[PDB]
C-alpha cells in the first residue's frame, strides 16, 4: 500500500548519458534522468519506461508497447476445428497452407528455390461457404501467434486511435513472430477511397492507407503472414487487391 | 564583478515568477476588467494592473497574464496570424512590372 | 459581361518575335552565355508559341545543362531545347487537321 | 481490459469491478416483462410453435438437442406486411420466457461517432453473454439491415 | 477631412463605450444573503451514475462519470437516501 | 559569491525540465514559449541562454514548475535499411535517371547549379497506380543515397491529442533541415492532403505541412519525396509546381519496360532452359510490376507444390492465368 | 450612431454652411471640461472577485440553482446570485462565473453565431426612397403590406385584420427589386435580413431547412424585421436533391405561416421567373400579393438618369429624352453602367466633366453586351 504508481512515456532523442527525452505517452515530453541502474543501452530511441511521478526520472524500461484490444484480438478462442471439419475445400485449404504454413514452419526451403514467400492473400467468395471457418481452424491447427480481427472494431471514434491501433497491432505481430493477422470482412475499411466524405471517410480512408504502408513495402514483414476474408471482395481498394 | 553578482542575484530572484500564462483580447469591457481569451481552456474577464493604460488594449492584442488572479501584465508584439494565408492570401507578391516583357 | 460586373476586354495575344525575345531575356540574366548567344536568332525559331512556353525553352534548357553536368548555357543548347519543348505544344495537332477536316 | 477502482493519488488498485457496458445498452434490457400470453395471437399456430421451439426449447430443456446431437437454431427472422403482429409474436416471447430479454430496434444501433455502433452492438452481445440464458430481439432491423 | 478625424478624436476621448452586460436593477440584489450563499454553498459538479455496486448493500457504492473529466466511485451524501438514486439518474457531486 | 552564484545558476537548469516550443521573442530578458503541455506562457528567459540559437521553432526547456525557459535542446533511418539496389530494380530506367537528376544530382552535383545556374525542383510528387514500383524505387534510393532519409507516412500525422500531430510536422522538416542533405519521403500523402473542429485539426497538420515546404528554397539541400497511388485527389495547394514542380507518373509497364522486369527478377530465380518469356511480354495483358513479381513467385510455389526443384515452362502460364483477372 | 447628411452634394459655400455648422456642434461636444472638473460596487465586485470566467449555461434548476458548463467541457450545479438578470439568463447563453465556487455572477453581451451575424445586414442606409425612380405602383402596394403594417398596426388593430405575411416582387432583372425591399428596411425602423435563395441549397442532409429555421429564429428576436429572400426561384419551381428542395420549401411554407405564432417579422421575396415557382408560392392564401416590376418606361428613365447624373459634372449639350425614347431596352441597373461607362468615357476624353457625346458612346456599349439569337 505505501508504494506509489509510476508514470509511463517514450523514451525519445538521447542528449547525454545522464540527459534523456521521454514523451510522458499523452502528455508532454520532459526532460530526465536515468536512476542509477538502468544498462544505458536499453533505453532505445523509443523504448517504453517508467518514471517516477515525482522527480521524473526513469526507473525501468518495459516490454514494448500497449493495448489490450491486440491482447483480446490474439486470445480470441475459435475453439478446435481440424481441417477435416471443413468439406469439400481441398485446393483451397491446401493452397493456404503453402502462404500461411510451409514459409513460417520451414523458411530455408525457399531460400533454395529462390522465390520470396507471399505475405499477404485473400479470400472472397459468397456468404456461408466456409471463409471463417477456414481461419478458425488454421487459427486451432497452427502452432503460432494469430490475430483475430473484426473489420468494425478496429474503426474507433477518437481521431486517428484506428490507425494507431493498426500500427500497435501490426507492432504485436512483428514483436512476436512469427505472427498470423485474420481480418476478417475486410470490406469494412477496404472499401474503395471517396474523394470526398465526411471524418468517416477521412478518418477510415486514413486508417487504410496506414495498413497499407504497413503492409506494401517499405518494411518488408519478415514473419507477418497475413489473411483477410469479404463477402464483398468488388468494394475493396484496388491498393489492397493489388497482388 | 559586483555589477556582475548583482545581475545575477537579480535573475536569480526574477526566476522564481511564474509563466503568467498567454491571452488575446476581443473586447475591452470596462475600464478595469478586459475579457481575454486564453490558449486554450477559455474566455475569461480579467482587471488590468496598474501599468498598461486600458486604451492600448485593442481586439487580437495578444496580450499576457500573470499566474493567479489572471491579472493582466502587458501587450507584446502581435500574432503572425497564417491561417490560410498559403494557397488564397499572399502577403507581399514577388511579382513586378520589370520582370515581364513582351 | 454585364453592368456593375465588369467593365472591359484585355486581350493576352501570343508573343510577337521582339516580344519573345524579351521574354527569354527576363530568365536570361541567372542564365550564363557563350561568346556570341544572339537571342534574337533564337526567338524566330517559334512562331505562335505562348508565353510559359518561351520560359519552357529556357526551363529545356535548364536540363540539358545536367546532360552535361557543367556550365553549358549554349546557342546550340536551346536550338534543341526548342526542339522538345514544340512537340508538347504540337502531335495531335498535325492529326487534328486530318480530324476535324 | 479489465475496469479497477484505484487510489486517487497513489494510482494503486484497490477494487475489482463490474465491467459496465453502456448507458444505452443498460436501457436495452427488459426489466417490465410485458405479459402478452400465446392465446392473444391468433392464427399464427404454426409460426408461434415455429418461433417458440427455435428458442424457448434451448432455454429450458438443452437435452433434446444434446440427445440428438444438433446445434440448435441460434438466429430466427419474422418477416412479412406491416400488422401481420411479429412485435406481438416476440412481446409474448419476452413475456413467457422468464429469460434475460434484450429489446432493441435498428435506429438505436446506428449513431453519429466512427464506432459507437460497433461498440453498441459488441457489448449488447457482451451483456447477453454475462447474463448466459439471455434473447435479444431487433425490431425493424433493415434500419441496419440495409 | 477634419470632420472625420476630429471625430475619431471624441470617440477616443470619450473612452471606450462601456460593454458591461449590466446586472438586475439595483433595488432587488445584492443582499448579505448572496455573500452568504457564496461561502456556504458547495459548488456541486454535475456526473452520471452507473451500475450501482451493492456489494454489501449497506454502502452499495456508486460510480459516476464526470462528463469530459473523469469517473469514479462513490458513495452518497448522508441526506439522499438510496432509494432515491437509479442507474445512470444524472446525478450532480460534490468538488472534493 | 560570484562563482556561488553560478553555481546556482547551473542548479536551475538541472534535469527535470519540461520541453517546450520557443515563438518570437518579447524583449532581452523575456520571450514566448509555447509548452508541451499545449498552453502558452510569458517567460522571462535565462540570460546564459546564447540568443542566436534562439529561433521561432527551436525546442526549448522550461522550468518545471516556474516554466521560466532555460535551455536550448540540440535537435532518420541508420540500420532500417530498405536493403535493394537499382539493379533488381524492374527496369523503370526512365525513371530511374529522371529521379537521378531529381533528388541525387542536387546532393553529389550540389556545386553544379551555380556554373549550371538553372534551378532544378524543390521536391517531387507520383502517381503510379499500385504496382508500378514506387515503393521500390523510394526504397532503391534509400539504399543507395548518402543522405538521411527518414519515413514518414500521412496516417502518423494525425494523433488523438489536439494541437500535437501538426506539432509533429515540424520535427520531420527540422530533422532534415539539421541534416543538410538529408531526403524526406512521405509516401501516402493521400490522407492528409484531402481536399479541404475535427475536420480542422487534420487539415492544420496539412497546413503546418504547407508552410514547411515554403522554406525550403536554395541553401537547403534537402529534398521531399511524395507518393500516392490515387492522386486525382490532393489540394492544389499541395501540387502547386511552384514548391513540388517535378513529378513522376509510373505508368503500366510496356514491352521493353516489361521485359526488362521478368529478366531482372528471374536473374536471381533458376528457371529451366526452354523458359519462355518472351510469350509474357508480348501478351496484351496489361499487369503492372506487382504482378510480374507475383507471376514470377508463384512459379517457386507451383515448382515447390510438387517438390520439384526447376521451374519448367508449364509452370508459368498456370501461374500466369491465376493472377491477373 | 451617424452624422446627418448634407443636403445639396453641389460645390457651394451652402454646403460649407451645413459642414462648419457641424464643425461647431462637434467642436462643442469636444470631452475635456467634464474630464478636467460607491456600496453597489464595492460590494458586488467584491463578491465577483475577479478574475472571472465565462460559462454556457443550459439550465435553470430553481430560481437561484442551474447547471452551468465551462470551456473545456466540465458542467457544474452552480448557485445564481441575486444581481442575475434572470430573463437574461437562457439555455445557450454564456454566463459569467465565479471563479473560486463557479457561482453565476452575471448574463453576458452575446457574441457568437457568425453566419447570423453575417444574416443582420446593415441598416440599409445607403439606399432611399429618394434613390427610387418612379416605381409608384410598387411603392404604394409594398406600402400596404410592408411599410405601413410595421409603422401603424392600428388600422388593422381596429379594423381586425391579420395584415399579410408575405409578399413577392417579380421582374426582369436589374428593374429595382432588392433596391426597393432595401429602401423599405432603410424607411422604417425594422432590422434587415437579406438571403439568396442559391445560397440556402446545402450540401449536407438536413441543414438546408435547418437555415431557413435560422432565419426565422433569427427574425424574432429583433422584433420588428425584415427578411429577404432573393432569387427564390432556386429553392421554388416545379418537380437525391429533389427530396430535399422539397423539404426546404415546406419549411419555408411552414415559418412563412403554419402553425404557432410568427410575430412581427414580415417575408419578401424576389424572383425572376414568377411563371415558374411553385403554386404553393403562387398560393394566394400563402403570399398574399404579387408585386410587378416592369422594365422601366419613358418617364422612369429620365428620373434615372437625374438620380444617376446627380452626381457628375454635366455639359449643356446632354439631350436626356432622345437617350430614353428607343423602347424600354434596359433596365435601371443597365442604366447605371450608362452614367458608368459614360463618366469612364468622358474621363477618357481627358474632360472632368462629361458630354451628350459621351453618353451615346455610354449607350452603345450597353448594347453590344447584348446576346445575338435568330437571325
Ligand atoms: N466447407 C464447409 N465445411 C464445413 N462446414 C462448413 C463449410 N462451409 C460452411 N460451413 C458451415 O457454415 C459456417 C461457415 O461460415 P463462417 O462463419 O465460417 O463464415 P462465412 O459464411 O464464410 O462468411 P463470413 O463469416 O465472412 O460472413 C459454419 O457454421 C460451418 O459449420
Ligand atoms: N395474430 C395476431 N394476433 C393478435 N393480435 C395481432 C395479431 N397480428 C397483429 N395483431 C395486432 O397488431 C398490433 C400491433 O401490430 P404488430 O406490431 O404486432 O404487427 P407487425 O406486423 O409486426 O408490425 P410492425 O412490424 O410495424 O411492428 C397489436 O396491438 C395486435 O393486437
Ligand atoms: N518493376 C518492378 N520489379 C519488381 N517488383 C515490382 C516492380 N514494380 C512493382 N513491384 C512490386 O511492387 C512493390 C513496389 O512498390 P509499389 O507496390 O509499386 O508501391 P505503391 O503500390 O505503394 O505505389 C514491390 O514490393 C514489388 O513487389
Ligand atoms: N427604378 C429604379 N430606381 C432607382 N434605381 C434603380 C431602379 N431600377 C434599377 N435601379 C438600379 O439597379 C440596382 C438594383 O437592381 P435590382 O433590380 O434590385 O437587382 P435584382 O434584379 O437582382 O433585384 C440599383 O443599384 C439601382 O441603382
Ligand atoms: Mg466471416
Ligand atoms: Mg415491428
Amino acid at each position: 500500500l505505501q508504494s506509489v504508481g509510476q508514470i509511463v512515456g517514450e523514451v525519445l532523442k538521447q542528449l547525454t548519458e545522464e540527459k534523456f527525452i521521454v514523451k510522458a505517452t499523452n502528455g508532454p515530453r520532459y526532460v530526465v534522468g536515468c536512476r542509477r541502474q538502468l544498462d544505458k543501452s536499453k533505453l532505445k530511441p523509443g523504448t517504453r519506461v517508467a518514471l517516477d511521478m515525482t522527480t521524473l526520472t526513469i526507473m525501468r524500461y518495459l516490454p514494448r508497447e500497449v493495448d489490450p484490444l491486440v491482447y483480446n484480438m490474439s486470445h480470441e478462442d475459435p475453439g478446435n476445428v481440424s481441417y477435416s471439419e471443413i468439406g469439400g475445400l481441398s485446393e483451397q485449404i491446401r493452397e493456404l497452407r503453402e502462404v500461411i504454413e510451409l514459409p513460417l514452419t520451414n523458411p530455408e526451403l525457399f531460400q533454395r528455390v529462390g522465390i520470396i514467400p507471399p505475405k499477404g492473400c485473400l479470400l472472397y467468395g459468397p456468404p456461408g461457404t466456409g471463409k471463417t471457418l477456414l481461419a478458425r481452424a488454421v487459427a486451432s491447427q497452427l502452432d503460432c501467434n494469430f490475430l483475430k480481427v473484426v473489420s468494425s472494431s478496429i474503426v474507433d471514434k477518437y481521431i486517428g486511435e484506428s490507425a494507431r491501433l493498426i500500427r500497435e497491432m501490426f507492432n504485436y505481430a512483428r514483436d512476436h513472430q512469427p505472427c498470423i493477422i485474420f481480418m476478417d470482412e475486410i470490406d469494412a475499411i477496404g472499401g474503395r477511397r471517396f474523394s470526398e466524405g465526411t471524418s468517416a471517410d477521412r478518418e477510415i480512408q486514413r486508417t487504410l492507407m496506414e495498413l497499407l504502408n504497413q503492409m506494401d513495402g517499405f518494411d518488408t514483414l519478415h514473419r507477418v503472414k497475413m489473411i483477410m476474408a469479404t463477402n464483398r471482395p468488388d468494394t475493396l481498394d484496388p491498393a489492397l487487391l493489388r497482388p | 564583478l559586483n555589477a556582475k553578482v548583482r545581475l545575477l542575484r537579480e535573475e536569480l530572484q526574477l526566476l522564481q515568477e511564474q509563466g503568467s500564462y498567454v491571452g488575446e483580447v476581443v473586447r475591452a469591457m470596462d475600464k478595469k476588467k478586459v475579457l481575454v481569451k486564453v490558449h486554450p481552456e477559455g474566455k475569461f474577464v480579467v482587471d488590468v494592473d496598474k501599468n498598461i493604460d486600458i486604451n492600448d488594449v485593442t481586439p487580437n492584442c495578444r496580450v499576457a497574464l500573470r499566474n493567479d488572479s489572471y491579472t493582466l501584465h502587458k501587450i507584446l508584439p502581435n500574432k503572425v496570424d497564417p491561417l490560410v494565408s498559403l494557397m488564397m492570401v499572399e502577403k507581399v507578391p514577388d511579382s513586378t512590372y520589370e520582370m515581364i516583357g513582351g | 459581361l454585364r453592368p456593375g460586373r465588369i467593365d472591359r476586354k484585355i486581350e493576352f495575344p501570343p508573343p510577337n518575335e521582339e516580344a519573345r525575345l524579351d521574354i527569354l531575356k527576363i530568365h536570361s540574366r541567372k542564365m550564363n552565355l557563350t561568346r556570341g548567344i544572339n537571342l534574337r536568332k533564337i526567338a524566330e525559331l517559334m512562331p505562335g508559341a505562348s508565353g510559359a512556353e518561351v520560359k519552357g525553352v529556357c526551363t529545356e534548357a535548364g536540363m540539358y545543362a545536367l546532360r552535361e553536368r557543367r556550365v553549358h548555357v549554349t546557342q546550340e543548347d536551346f536550338e534543341m531545347a526548342v526542339a522538345k519543348v514544340m512537340q508538347k505544344d504540337s502531335e495531335k495537332n498535325m492529326s487534328i487537321k486530318k480530324l476535324w477536316k | 481490459g479489465d475496469l479497477v477502482g484505484v487510489n486517487k493519488d497513489s494510482y494503486l488498485i484497490l477494487e475489482t469491478l463490474p465491467t459496465e457496458y453502456d448507458s444505452r445498452v443498460k436501457a436495452m434490457e427488459v426489466d417490465e416483462r410485458p405479459t402478452e400470453q400465446y392465446s392473444d395471437i391468433g392464427g399464427l399456430d404454426k409460426q408461434i410453435q415455429e418461433l417458440v421451439e427455435a428458442i424457448v426449447l434451448p432455454m429450458n430443456h438443452k437435452e433434446k438437442f444434446e440427445n440428438l446431437g444438433i446445434q440448435p437454431p441460434k438466429g430466427v427472422l419474422m418477416y412479412g406486411p406491416p400488422g401481420t403482429g411479429k412485435t406481438l409474436l416476440a412481446r409474448a416471447c419476452a413475456a413467457q420466457t422468464k429469460a434475460t430479454f434484450l429489446k432493441l430496434a435498428g435506429p438505436q444501433l446506428v449513431q453519429m461517432f466512427i464506432g459507437d455502433g460497433a461498440k453498441l452492438v459488441r457489448d449488447a452481445f457482451a451483456l447477453a453473454k454475462e447474463k448466459a440464458p439471455s434473447i435479444i430481439f431487433i425490431d425493424e432491423l433493415d434500419a441496419i439491415g440495409t | 477631412d477634419d470632420i472625420q478625424q476630429l471625430l475619431k478624436k471624441i470617440n477616443e476621448l470619450t473612452g471606450i463605450k462601456e460593454s458591461d452586460t449590466g446586472l438586475a436593477p439595483p433595488a432587488l440584489w445584492d443582499l448579505a444573503a448572496d455573500k452568504q450563499t457564496l461561502q456556504s454553498e458547495q459548488p456541486l459538479q454535475v456526473a452520471r451514475c452507473t451500475k450501482i455496486i451493492n456489494a454489501d448493500s449497506e454502502d452499495p457504492k456508486y460510480i459516476i462519470n464526470v462528463k469530459q473529466f473523469a469517473k469514479f466511485v462513490v458513495d452518497l451524501s448522508d441526506q439522499v437516501a438510496p432509494t432515491d438514486i437509479e442507474e445512470g439518474m444524472r446525478v450532480g457531486v460534490d468538488r472534493n | 559569491e560570484f562563482l556561488h552564484a553560478q553555481e546556482e545558476v547551473k542548479r536551475i537548469q538541472s534535469i527535470p525540465l519540461v520541453i517546450g516550443q520557443f515563438l518570437e521573442a518579447v524583449d532581452q530578458n523575456t520571450a514566448i514559449v509555447g509548452s508541451t503541455t499545449g498552453s502558452n506562457y510569458y517567460v522571462r528567459i535565462l540570460s546564459t541562454i546564447d540568443r542566436e540559437l534562439l529561433k521561432p521553432n527551436a525546442s526549448v526547456a522550461l522550468h518545471k514548475h516556474s516554466n521560466a525557459l532555460v535551455d536550448v535542446l540540440p535537435p532518420l533511418t541508420s540500420d532500417q535499411k530498405p536493403d535493394v539496389m537499382y539493379a533488381d530494380i524492374g527496369g523503370m530506367d526512365i525513371q530511374k535517371q529522371e529521379v537521378r537528376e531529381a533528388v541525387e544530382l542536387p546532393l553529389t552535383h550540389f556545386e553544379l547549379y551555380k556554373q549550371i545556374g538553372i534551378d532544378p525542383p524543390r521536391g517531387v510528387l507520383m502517381y503510379g497506380p499500385p504496382g508500378c514500383g514506387k515503393t521500390m524505387l523510394a526504397k532503391a534510393v534509400a539504399h543507395h543515397t548518402t543522405a538521411a532519409f527518414i519515413r514518414v507516412v500521412g496516417s502518423e500525422f494525425v494523433q488523438k491529442y489536439l494541437g500535437e500531430g501538426p506539432r509533429m510536422v515540424r520535427d520531420v522538416f527540422r530533422l532534415a533541415k539539421e541534416n543538410a542533405p538529408a531526403i524526406i519521403f512521405i509516401d501516402e500523402i493521400d490522407a492528409i492532403a484531402t481536399k479541404r473542429g475535427a475536420d480542422r485539426e487534420v487539415q492544420r497538420i496539412l497546413l503546418e505541412l504547407l508552410n514547411q515546404m515554403d522554406g525550403f528554397d536554395q541553401n537547403v539541400n534537402v529534398k521531399v519525396i511524395m507518393a500516392t497511388n490515387r492522386a486525382d485527389t490532393l489540394d492544389p495547394a499541395l501540387l502547386r509546381p511552384g514548391r513540388l514542380d517535378r513529378k513522376i507518373e509510373f505508368p503500366l509497364p510496356d514491352r521493353r519496360q516489361k521485359r526488362l522486369i521478368f529478366s531482372t527478377i528471374t536473374s536471381k530465380m533458376n528457371l529451366s532452359e526452354e523458359v519462355d518469356l518472351e510469350d509474357y511480354v508480348a501478351r496484351p495483358d496489361k499487369i503492372s510490376g506487382a504482378d510480374i513479381n507475383s507471376i514470377c513467385q508463384e512459379s517457386g510455389m507451383l515448382a515447390v507444390r510438387e517438390n520439384r526443384y526447376i521451374v519448367l515452362a508449364k509452370d508459368f502460364e498456370k501461374a500466369y492465368k491465376t493472377v491477373i483477372k | 450612431s451617424k452624422l446627418p447628411l448634407v443636403t445639396p452634394h453641389t460645390q457651394c459655400r451652402l454646403k460649407l454652411l451645413k459642414l462648419e455648422r457641424i464643425k461647431d456642434y462637434l467642436l462643442m461636444e469636444e470631452i475635456r471640461n467634464q474630464e478636467q472638473m460607491e456600496e453597489e460596487r464595492s460590494k458586488v465586485d467584491d463578491l465577483r472577485g475577479t478574475p472571472m470566467s465565462v460559462g454556457t449555461l443550459e439550465e435553470i434548476i430553481d430560481d437561484n440553482h442551474a447547471i452551468v458548463s465551462t470551456s473545456v467541457g466540465s458542467e457544474h450545479y452552480v448557485s445564481i446570485l441575486s444581481f442575475v438578470d434572470k430573463d437574461l439568463l437562457e439555455p445557450g447563453c454564456s454566463v459569467l462565473l465565479n471563479h473560486k465556487v463557479h457561482a453565476v455572477i452575471g448574463v453576458l453581451m452575446d457574441d457568437t453565431d457568425p453566419l447570423v451575424t453575417v444574416m443582420k445586414v446593415e441598416k440599409a442606409p445607403q439606399e432611399t426612397y429618394a434613390d427610387i425612380g418612379g416605381l409608384d405602383n410598387q411603392i404604394q402596394e409594398i406600402k400596404e403590406s410592408v411599410e405601413l403594417p410595421l409603422t401603424h398596426p392600428e388600422y388593422y388593430e381596429e379594423m381586425g385584420i391579420k395584415p399579410p405575411k408575405g409578399v413577392i416582387l417579380y421582374g426582369p432583372p436589374g428593374t429595382g427589386k432588392t433596391l426597393l425591399a432595401k429602401a423599405v428596411a432603410n424607411q422604417t425602423s425594422a432590422t434587415f435580413l437579406r438571403v439568396v435563395g442559391s445560397e440556402l441549397i446545402q450540401k449536407y442532409l438536413g441543414d438546408g431547412p435547418k437555415l431557413v429555421r435560422e432565419l426565422f429564429r433569427v427574425a424574432e428576436e429583433h422584433a420588428p424585421s425584415i427578411v429577404f429572400i432573393d432569387e427564390i426561384d432556386a429553392i421554388g419551381t416545379k418537380r437525391g436533391g429533389e427530396r430535399e428542395i422539397q423539404r426546404t420549401m415546406l419549411e419555408l411554407l411552414n415559418q412563412l405561416d403554419g402553425f404557432d405564432s410568427r410575430g412581427d417579422v414580415k417575408v419578401i421575396m424576389a424572383t425572376n421567373r414568377i411563371e415558374t415557382l411553385d403554386p404553393a408560392l403562387i398560393r394566394p392564401g400563402r403570399i398574399d400579393r404579387k408585386i410587378e416590376f416592369p422594365l422601366p418606361d419613358e418617364k422612369t428613365k429620365k428620373r434615372i438618369f437625374q438620380i444617376h447624373t446627380s452626381r457628375m459634372t454635366l455639359a449643356d449639350d446632354v439631350t436626356l429624352d432622345d437617350l430614353i425614347m428607343a423602347k424600354d431596352d434596359l433596365s435601371g441597373a443597365d442604366i447605371k453602367a450608362i452614367c458608368t461607362e459614360a463618366g469612364l468615357m468622358a474621363l477618357r476624353e481627358r474632360r472632368m466633366k462629361v458630354t451628350n457625346e459621351d453618353f451615346k458612346k455610354s449607350k452603345e456599349n450597353v448594347l453590344y453586351k447584348k446576346q445575338e439569337g435568330t437571325p
